[PDB]
């Protein structure tokens, strides 16, 4: 019954449905986790605002064309007008997230395309002069 | 002196510190070889007192 293809995905008051996944990765096999008191650093109590930031938000769709060349978007950058993540982040000196990420494109049986959908630690990116 | 710290006063959480103050005990501060002065000598044919 169970399968690679159809997977949930509640966080907070939000949840994923898909029934044509391919698995889901853990980037460097390693899953989110809070801050440990031997890897502390500041020493406030942090705030740790749990289901009203930890939850999905859904960003303006993009278009898809036989011309498009891609996309790129900055986390937590994508994220800071987003209800009390953007509060919490814009509060604070200092933060820290892990991420669910899901992409969602649906075409048919007709179509064809590839996209790949890379995470990339410290993208820093060429300026243009 | 004063002798609150940030418990006495604010919310906080644990943090564990390993770091230590092995660079200011005063064999760390004093341990450099400092330049105290500079002389002059030279060597030449002196013909006077000042030579
Ligand atoms: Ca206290
Ligand atoms: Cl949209």
């Amino acid at each position: 019954g169970y399968s690679d293809r159809v997977r949930q995905i509640t966080l907070g008051n939000s949840t994923i449905t898909t029934q044509e996944a391919a698995n889901a990765v853990v980037a460097y096999g390693e899953w989110p986790s809070y801050l440990d008191d031997k890897e502390a650093n500041p020493i406030d109590a942090p705030t740790e605002p749990d289901v009203s930031s930890n939850r999905f938000y859904t960003l303006d769709s993009v278009q898809w064309k036989s011309t498009s060349r891609g996309w790129w978007w900055k986390l937590p950058d994508a994220l800071k007008d987003m209800g009390m993540f953007g509060q919490n982040m814009y509060y604070h000196y200092l933060g820290r997230s892990g991420y669910t990420v899901h992409v969602q494109c649906n075409a048919s049986k007709f179509h064809q395309g590839a996209l790949g959908v890379f995470a990339i630690p410290e993208y820093v990116m060429a300026c243009n002069t | 002196s004063g002798q609150a710290v940030p418990s006495d006063v604010i919310e906080t959480r644990h943090v564990v510190n390993y770091k230590t103050r092995s660079e200011s005990t005063l064999e760390s501060f004093f341990g450099r070889s400092a330049c105290v002065t500079i002389l002059e000598v030279e060597n030449f044919n002196a013909t006077t007192d000042a030579d």
